[PDB]
């Protein structure tokens, strides 16, 4: 029984997914997020081996020990929502807060936290799970250990090898080839978004808002960034889905070497 | 002076 199990506390966030909360388990005090979804909402469902929305499906396959990824510790059913219980961090605060106050990051926390994206993305598709809304908005920073961790599975799918034809995730970090042709394939999609946020990081706000600067092939840079961000930066965001990097030939990037422990992170840019 | 915005997930 729901109402049981959690003390539920202030709302965290609301938007068109539903409404989360801060929570606490009562059977052991761990913090936790209760997230409401809508079922009017949910437009893909999966099934369990039970019908369920496609975002607990894809976190149940991501559920595990490693911290990159919110691991959901129990979901609900009720009339008209599904309940999710995901764990918390504490303290926390999500990136696009954290860029907002801090501005544009310096390259050493921006290739840690680059770093750490990449390694929870990683492990989502080798659990064979697209998040397809990677964003700022859709990660946390444990303040204390400099951890970070990605969220918000509600656009996710299967990851496949096959061209996707639908996409509810955000359209500014969407690919080209998604605006022109309502069609991307998932690995160099997720590469796109994913330089859509390093830009996000080292220059305080992403690069385009509009259609025709996604689809325009133009990266100016707005900050002072190394030549050899930029590159990472620009070779992420190749028009041609194929000119795109691989998450290995980003890790092995020049740009990516030598990256801080989480911890380091945590002692050099994080404790205030 | 430029506006920075969330941006919503559909
Ligand atoms: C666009 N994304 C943002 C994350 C999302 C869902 C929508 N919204 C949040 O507000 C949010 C979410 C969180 C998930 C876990 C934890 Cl620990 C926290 Cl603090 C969360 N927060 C603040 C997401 C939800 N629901
Ligand atoms: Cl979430």
């Amino acid at each position: 029984p729901l109402e049981s199990q959690y003390q539920v506390g202030p709302l965290l966030g609301s938007g068109g997914f539903g409404s989360v909360y801060s929570g606490i388990r009562v059977s052991d005090n761990l913090p936790v997020a209760i997230k409401h979804v809508e079922k009017d909402r949910i437009s893909d469902w999966g099934e369990l081996p039970t019908r369920v929305p496609m975002e607990v499906v894809l976190l149940k396959k991501v559920s595990s020990g490693f911290s990159g990824v919110i691991r959901l510790l129990d979901w609900f059913e009720r009339p008209d929502s599904f309940v999710l219980i995901l764990e918390r961090p504490e303290p926390v605060q999500d990136l696009f807060d954290f860029i907002t106050e801090r501005g544009a990051l310096q390259e050493e926390l921006a290739r840690s936290f680059f770093w750490q994206v990449l390694e929870a993305v990683r492990h989502c598709h080798n659990c064979g799970v697209l998040h397809r809304d990677i964003k700022d908005e859709n990660i946390l920073i444990d303040l204390n250990r400099g951890e970070l961790k990605l969220i918000d599975f509600g656009s996710g799918a299967l990851l496949k090898d096959t061209v996707y034809t639908d996409f509810d995730g955000t359209r500014v970090y969407s690919p080209p080839e998604w605006i022109r042709y309502h069609r991307y394939h998932g690995r160099s999609a997720a590469v796109w978004s994913l330089g859509i946020l390093l830009y996000d990081m080292v220059c305080g706000d992403i690069p385009f808002e509009h259609d025709e600067e996604i689809i325009g092939g133009q990266v100016f840079f707005r900050q002072r960034v190394s030549s050899e961000c930029q590159h990472l930066i620009r070779w992420c965001l190749a028009l041609r889905p194929s000119d795109r990097p691989t998450f290995e030939e980003i890790q092995n990037h020049p740009w990516m070497q030598d990256v801080l422990l989480p911890q380091e992170t945590a002692e050099i840019h994080l404790h205030s | 002076a430029r506006k920075r915005r969330r941006h919503p997930s559909g």
